[PDB]
DNA sequence: CCCAGCTCCCTGCTGGCTCCGAGTGGGTTCTGCCGCT
RNA sequence: AGGGAACCCACU
DNA sequence: AGCGGCCCTTGTGTTCAGGAGCCAGCAGGGAGCTGGG
């Protein structure tokens, strides 16, 4: 009805998408919190999450509460068909179900369209893994070949193969990294 | 094995290139040892005055203005070419978009001159104008849009299909039609 | 709001010393009253973000006007005859081809522009050889009439229009495409001071985030903090501030990339990488070009890349 | 004003370009490859709509009323013939940032009235 | 496999029903090697001659005979990518073509016919390599499939009532992706039931079963809709390595 | 267009005064702490009209170590500085027995003019600055650490202490913005004090190359 | 890139101006104002292509605007009318730097005075 | 030292990374020697300051008596020395540890 | 005593070269032949 | 005493 | 019997890992200098 005005720095479509994503994320968070509240002390999901052995609260929410929103390239499921995510929807459907919001938990089970949208979401991560492998591997080799010959000398300086000074003291303090610890300065923050 | 469907006009946008929009058609006859002949009809990116539509044809190493291609087929008057390109004569936006192409092609006013121009761009231009025209005519007859037709007297069908390609490019440029998706099945065989 | 490149792509952009980052940006801090109230912050934003004539124009049209005394538009004719009261000009040195440009009131008020400024810019960019006349702001429409004083004048005016729309700048800096303005919610961008009681305090102040990088011009701007204003493009930092400045900025960007996920890497490793990249007075990229130009040795270099070429040169 | 059309020569059917009669100072549309001239009436030879405030109703065709995949609403009757049902869709065209607006087309086979609210 | 772009490897929406969403290698060929869904069929191709003969016999006007002034309000007709003429009544032409295909009088089941209503094109494809799948036909919010068809199918061992009889009685239809863009699918017949707020109420086709979107290897997973999708992909990869 | 130019001239003069003071020349506190109103008072307020004229902003400073050592800072009017103006400035320096000068150009300098500047280095050490570069003090940016110029004695002590060779120290380009700010040539060593989150303070040395 | 295309336009524009410019600039000698000119700094040539007669006409329009304002508000003194008009003209000349902009500013001032008179 | 720290860390973040965990060492000393927080201690505060001075003199990263080595040594352990001085205070040793 | 070439430097584009993760287990097919010297 | 090249599939 | 010689079918002919960053060469432009009027 043209009763929605864009927010600063965004267009009307961006504002609408932000509002919808905010609503759906808030609903997902609320349902997940309710799921956490429902769990008992004997619950084994909670037992493995609280101890940190395996799993997180998001896994509990997805198993018990809604699975959530499936995104492809950081946005809701795109209109792959002509103004449709699937041939089972009407044209120009921006509702939650149409664009790939999974309202069913894993225990309840996904509906066909939800199943397909979740499959798209998972494929995204699989591809990300397959590509990041090679990109990061090349970066790592390049770094190693750049810095392999730098070492701490007997005069305590850090020098490369050419014997040029890289640092006059390692780390500017001349200490190894395995023995330092986090600490707090007690004279910085206090008022006069 | 997946390939992209042939005999279908696709309009994709590539802003990191010399062309703002680029049509495309992989025309292939029903059965032929010759591979698919790919023809492009691309609109030059802004940055002379307007935006000029050029046509990249097989066996021609230089892009040629589209109006020259239409004249080589035997349509000299601007009215006929625009009839083949712009089906609605009460839509002035398309006419304004096509004006630069007509301006680019004004010296070449006859079919023989256009054929000579096309042949001059050929891979092996001949010192004789007659053989250059022969090469250009052969290319247009057999290499340009084989799926439309390869025999002689198929000039009108070629002109209609090329005008449809130009019309699709104009629609994409004007925002009246969405650009084609390369991953869309149905664009694949 | 604005997309910022992070992760492995940003790491590659950093250690490669890319001259064309995907998403270069500035972080402009304001000095005085501009930091507190949003009106002066918006003023500075408009003073930074590039604004061509095309961004405020509603529509252009090239008319044929034989006699300016009687024009083809009733309102334009009335206002023009109000303007044309005497032969204050040379009648002969007038062209009958009019270029009528209708501006956008919303955009002009958003940028706080006026017909006077646009006329000034047109005169400066084209000189007195042209002639631009503009009506009053209180009128119903914002309209400008452009003519050429005495190849045909028609296409000449067409080219003048096609250029004026794009190349001419009315405000801002050329390379800054967009400028967001916001109040930071995190103390990393807030202004940290030490109160009269000797206690740290975080004042919230408006800051600007650009999409291009023109660090030198932005720094030289009035009401812009030249001490804290920085850039995420390290080649610009090196060109403007120097080798120690780019060392510190490269360390900052690497730390941001690494710790955006909350992970921790000991400082000495980042320091060593930055020192290796900047110990020779120039940005030594972590690449075949950066590494193999050192005075290391052919056997050192050949093991990395360009084996046969390195050994042939040796 | 609106976009200006293109005129074709009466003797060669080629585009007519604008020119000026110097002695009489009147706009003409003259052919370039021929010696034909025509009297221009509009006096406007070019128009550029930067805002692109194009009435998208001109780009809608009643044929869309036969699309089974468009949503149909019975709460927006058409004014022309009073039909109760109409198919509603969106701009789905570039050059329209505020493109969440709805356009309605009457479902009656002959009416085919297109409107916006 | 060298290319690192993720777009060609992503699971496009149009793969629904035609290609398995789960089954795909998780290595360097992820998303580039795919598997057919259970009911997907790839057409083998046929000559467009009968279709062109029918169209010429029909009201369609050739491309040469017409005048360019008549194309503005007319519907372009393409056959295997060849613009062969224009028409004046695209709706009834499409009705006739669909009727012929369902009866298989002149058009074989593999021919895919797409009407672009917003545009004014009718594209008829008889090519090979067009992946399609069978869908039930819905006429007026009712399945054309009835109890008598199921009764006859239950005795196919004796009465020789096969699937070809379903495809020949106009109860099922092969739809490809291009034509699937113009259909309105009901996932289950329940979607045809009256509702307080009907969603579409203009359905044209119905799914035989939504679980036919999976492939050979992802079809043995029990309750694959209760698992995370990467797990289904991994099982699809590991069902081929099991010993039996 | 008239007040903006005056503000730019005041900023350029303030940055030049800060640069001269940081280089060791004798500059009074009032010159360093000069406000825009004081600039409009001492100088003109219509730069386009000719008051102030760029020739009126020329400032001569003297080194603290010896009054004989003096440095000019010329402000050419022409947007692009050619050979003829460089020759005029060199003639004035020769007449006035000055050895160093600074040229603050508006738009740029011709390549031939740059070559001329480089050619007479051993006789007249005159440098080139874009007024766009002098509108701010880069040494006050939070990223730029504290730079100091080491005397020959200090560099000798450093090399003796660390048993280094000049080519083993880190390098700083002679065209570096801070190197240009301090006017340090090849062969000079610059000491850099910077804070450190691990050690507190850190001093590193860079040889000008 | 963009700057190169810009200077491309610049070279095209300058040659086109030369084609449209006479070989010798026919400098119409500046008209010296009459001693009766009530215009401050009437001998200034700060604004190029601006004639003293144009300034006199602008001051006359300012005089008419002030007369309208007086008759609407019934202003008492008359010498103030002339002094205010001369001051307005001198201020407009001091601010503006181009003839067309000067005329536009004068017209804007006239409109402002007219609106104030209408308000009462 | 407080002014120096406020200059080094312009923000208000006091979390640093340093070799020795002085608070945990003090806790270990309290447990090992059975320190009773509810009784007066026999540690002379001048003993505390002298001990801290000697310890600071015993931790060398840059050895050498010449001014260069002296300044480098002061810089190398500046932050740790500030932490040590502010933790091993006479007042904190008397009323906290 | 300026005009107009000519020399020498700097800009911009256009064309070419190199690089693209670490290990591991299986399999199959191929590594010339045909005219007459 | 003993090989190689190419391609394909698969594992972490 | 073994060397010539290579077939790329359009001798004229589609993509033999393709795209992203560095380096190198060419043409254009202008600053400045110098031989004639
Ligand atoms: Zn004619
Ligand atoms: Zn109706």
């Amino acid at each position: 009805n043209n009763e929605l005005e864009p927010t600063p720095g965004n267009t009307l479509r961006q504002t609408f998408e932000n509002q919808v994503n905010r609503i759906l994320n808030d609903a997902r968070d609320k349902t997940g919190s309710s799921a956490q509240k429902s769990l008992s002390e004997y619950n084994n999901f909670k037992s493995m999450v609280v101890s940190g052995a395996k799993g997180s609260k998001i896994n509990i929410s997805q198993v018990i509460a809604v699975v959530g929103q499936q995104n492809v390239e950081g946005k809701r499921i795109p209109f792959g068909f002509k103004h449709r995510t699937l041939p089972h929807f009407i044209k120009d459907d921006y509702g939650p179900e149409s664009r790939g919001f999974v309202e069913n938990s894993y225990l309840a089970g996904l509906t066909p369209t939800e199943f397909f949208f979740h499959a798209m979401g998972g494929r995204e991560g699989l591809i990300d893994t397959a590509v990041k492998t090679a990109e990061t591997g090349y970066i790592q080799r390049r770094l190693i070949k750049s810095m392999e010959s730098v070492m701490v000398k007997y005069d305590a300086t850090v020098r490369n193969s050419i014997n040029q000074v890289v640092q006059l003291r390692y780390g500017e303090d001349g200490l190894a990294g395995e023995s330092v610890e986090f600490q707090n300065l007690a004279t910085l923050k206090p008022s006069n | 094995q997946e390939k992209m469907a042939t005999n279908t006009v696709y309009v994709f946008a590539k802003k990191d290139s010399k062309y703002a929009y680029t049509g495309e058609c992989r025309s292939c006859l029903e059965n032929s040892s010759r591979p698919t002949s790919t023809i492009w009809v691309s609109m030059l990116a802004r940055g002379a005055i307007g935006q000029r539509i050029v046509a990249t044809l097989p066996y021609i190493k230089q892009e040629v203005p589209i109006i020259i291609v239409f004249r080589a087929l035997g349509f000299v008057s601007d009215r006929d070419i625009l009839e083949h390109i712009i089906y609605d004569f009460e839509d002035p936006e398309m006419m304004e978009m096509v004006k630069p192409s007509l301006d680019e092609a004004f010296v070449i006013q006859e079919q023989n001159v256009a054929l000579n121009f096309i042949g001059s761009r050929g891979a092996k231009p001949g010192v004789t104008k007659e053989k250059r025209i022969k090469y250009a005519k052969e290319v247009l007859q057999k290499e340009m849009l084989p799926h439309v037709g390869v025999s002689d007297f198929c000039e009108t069908k070629k002109a209609y299909f090329l005008g449809y390609m130009v019309h699709r490019l104009l629609l994409a440029a004007l925002g009246r039609r969405e650009l084609d998706d390369r991953d869309h099945y149905g664009n694949k065989r | 709001a604005k997309n910022v490149t992070l992760g492995v792509p940003r790491l590659k952009e950093l250690i490669n010393i890319s001259k064309k980052p995907k998403t270069p940006s500035l972080t402009v801090f304001l000095l005085g009253q501009s930091a507190r109230d949003a009106e002066r912050a918006k003023d500075i934003l408009c003073r930074l973000e590039h604004t061509t004539l095309r961004k405020v124009t509603a529509n252009t049209a090239i008319y044929y006007d034989p006699n300016p005394q009687s024009t083809v538009v009733a309102e334009d004719q009335e206002w023009v005859n109000v303007y044309y009261e005497m032969p204050d000009f040379d009648v002969a040195r007038i062209s009958p081809w009019l270029l009528r440009v209708e501006l956008d009131r919303k955009h002009m008020t958003d940028r706080k522009l006026t017909m006077e400024q646009i006329a000034e810019k047109i005169n400066a960019g084209f000189g007195d050889d042209l002639n631009c006349i503009f009506n009053d702001d209180n009128a119903e429409k914002l309209v400008l009439r452009i003519r050429i004083m005495n190849m045909d004048d028609d296409v000449f005016l067409r080219c003048i229009e096609s250029n004026m729309l794009t190349d001419m700048t009315l405000q801002g800096i050329e390379q800054i495409s967009k400028v967001y303005m916001h109040l930071p919610q995190t103390d990393n961008k807030k202004k940290i001071i030490i109160t009269e009681d000797g206690e740290f305090k975080a004042l919230q102040e408006w800051i600007l985030e650009t999409d291009g990088v023109s660090l030198m011009r932005v720094l030289s701007e009035k009401d812009v903090d030249p001490v804290r204003t920085t850039s995420n493009d390290i080649v610009e930092i090196f060109t403007v501030l120097g080798i120690e400045a780019v060392r510190k900025a490269l360390e900052r960007e690497l730390y941001h990339v690494i710790s955006f996920d909350g992970s921790y890497v000991n400082y000495r490793h980042l320091a060593l990488l930055c020192d290796t990249m900047t110990c020779r007075g120039h940005l030594m990229a972590i690449t075949r070009h950066g590494v193999n130009r050192q005075d290391t040795g052919p056997l050192m270099k050949c093991s990395f890349e360009e084996t046969v070429d390195v050994l042939m040169e040796a | 004003p609106g976009f200006v059309g293109i005129r074709f020569c009466q003797e060669c059917n080629n585009m007519l370009y604008p020119k000026e009669d110097k002695e009489n100072r009147i706009l003409l549309y003259a052919c370039r490859n021929c010696d034909y001239q025509q009297e221009a009436d509009n006096s406007c030879i070019y128009v550029n709509k930067i805002t692109h405030e194009v009435d998208e109703l001109t780009q809608i065709i009643a044929d869309v009323s036969q699309d089974p995949t468009l949503p149909r609403t019975e709460d927006h009757p058409c004014q022309k013939c009073g039909h109760k049902e109409a198919v509603f869709f969106q701009s789905h065209s570039a050059r329209a940032e505020d493109a969440m607006r709805l356009y309605y087309v009457c479902t009656a086979p002959h009416c085919g009235h297109r409107w916006t609210e | 496999r060298d290319g690192k772009l993720a777009k060609p490897r992503q699971l496009h929406n149009t793969l629904w029903g035609m290609v398995c969403p789960a089954e795909t290698p998780e290595g360097h060929a992820v998303g580039l090697v795919k598997n057919l869904a259970l009911m997907a069929y790839i057409s083998v191709g046929s000559q467009p001659s009968p279709i062109l003969e029918f169209l010429e016999e029909w009201s369609m006007e050739n491309l040469e005979e017409i005048s360019p002034a008549a194309i503005a309000d007319a519907t372009k007709i393409f056959v295997n990518g060849c613009w062969v003429g224009i028409h004046k009544d695209p709706e009834q032409l499409m009705n006739t073509l669909r009727k012929l295909r369902r009866q298989m009088d002149i058009i074989v089941s593999e021919v895919s016919m797409i009407r672009d209503i917003r545009e004014r094109e009718i594209r008829i494809y008889t090519d090979a390599g067009r992946i399609c799948r069978p869908l039930l036909i819905v006429e007026k919010q009712k399945l054309l499939l009835k109890k008598r068809h199921i009764d006859q199918l239950k005795e196919r061992e004796y009465n020789n009532y096969s699937w070809q009889d379903l495809v020949a009685s106009g109860v099922v239809e092969y739809i490809d992706t291009l034509e699937e863009e113009t259909v309105m699918l009901a996932m289950t017949p329940d979607d045809l039931q009256e509702k307080e707020v009907a969603y579409c109420s203009t359905y044209t086709h119905c799914e035989i079963h939504p679980s036919m979107i999976l492939g050979v290897c992802a079809s043995i997973i029990p309750f694959p809709d209760h698992n995370q999708s990467p797990r289904n992909t991994y099982q699809s990869a590991m069902g081929k390595q099991a010993m039996g | 267009d008239d007040e903006e130019e005056t503000y730019r001239l005041w900023k350029i003069r303030k940055t030049i005064m800060q640069l001269c003071h940081d280089r060791g020349y004798l500059v009074t506190q009032d010159e360093l702490d000069q406000t825009l109103e004081e600039f409009k008072a001492q100088f003109g307020d219509k730069p386009s009209e000719g008051r102030p004229r760029r020739t009126d902003l020329t400032v001569l400073v003297a080194h603290n170590d010896d009054p004989t050592d003096q440095m000019f800072v010329f402000f050419p009017e022409e947007p692009k500085v050619g050979i003829k103006t460089i020759k005029v400035y060199c003639q004035r320096m020769q007449e006035e027995n000055i050895t160093r000068a600074l040229i603050v150009v508006q738009q740029g300098m011709t390549p031939s003019a740059k070559q001329s500047l480089v050619d007479m280095a051993p006789k007249y050490i005159l440098e080139q600055f874009l007024q766009q570069e002098l509108l701010i003090n880069i040494t006050e940016h939070e990223l730029v650490p504290e730079h100091v110029v080491m005397t020959k004695e200090e560099v000798t002590e450093l090399l003796a202490r660390y048993k280094l060779r000049e080519n083993q120290l880190p390098r700083i380009q002679a065209g570096d913005p801070v190197a240009r700010y301090f006017g340090i040539k090849r062969g000079q060593v610059v000491k850099i004090i910077r804070p450190s989150e691990t050690a507190g303070r850190y001093i590193t040395y860079r040889l000008v190359q | 890139r963009d700057e190169a295309h810009k200077r491309e336009w610049n070279l095209f524009y300058q040659k086109q101006m030369q084609l449209r410019k006479g070989k010798d600039p026919k400098i119409e000698e500046f008209v010296p104002p009459d001693e009766n000119c009530p215009l401050k700094e009437a001998s200034s040539r700060r604004i190029p292509r601006l004639t003293v007669k144009a300034r006199e006409h602008c001051l006359r329009l300012l005089e008419e605007a002030l007369s309208s304002n007086r008759q609407s508000t019934r202003t008492a003194d008359e010498a103030d009318l002339r002094a205010k008009a001369v001051e307005l003209e001198h201020e407009t000349f001091r601010n503006a730097k181009v003839a067309n902009l000067y005329k536009a500013s004068v017209l804007k001032k006239v409109a402002d005075i007219h609106r104030a008179s209408k308000d009462g | 030292d407080r002014e120096v720290l406020r200059v080094i860390f312009p923000t208000g973040d006091s979390k640093v990374v340093l070799p020795c965990n002085l608070l945990r060492m003090i806790w270990n000393a309290q447990k090992i020697f059975h320190i009773n927080p509810r009784l007066p201690s026999d540690l002379h505060p001048i003993k505390v300051v002298e001990g801290v001075k000697e310890l600071s003199k015993k931790l060398v990263i840059v050895n050498g008596d010449d001014p260069l080595s002296r300044q480098a040594q002061e810089n190398a352990t500046l932050l740790f020395n500030i932490h040590l001085r502010s933790t091993l205070c006479s007042r904190r040793m008397a009323e906290e540890f």
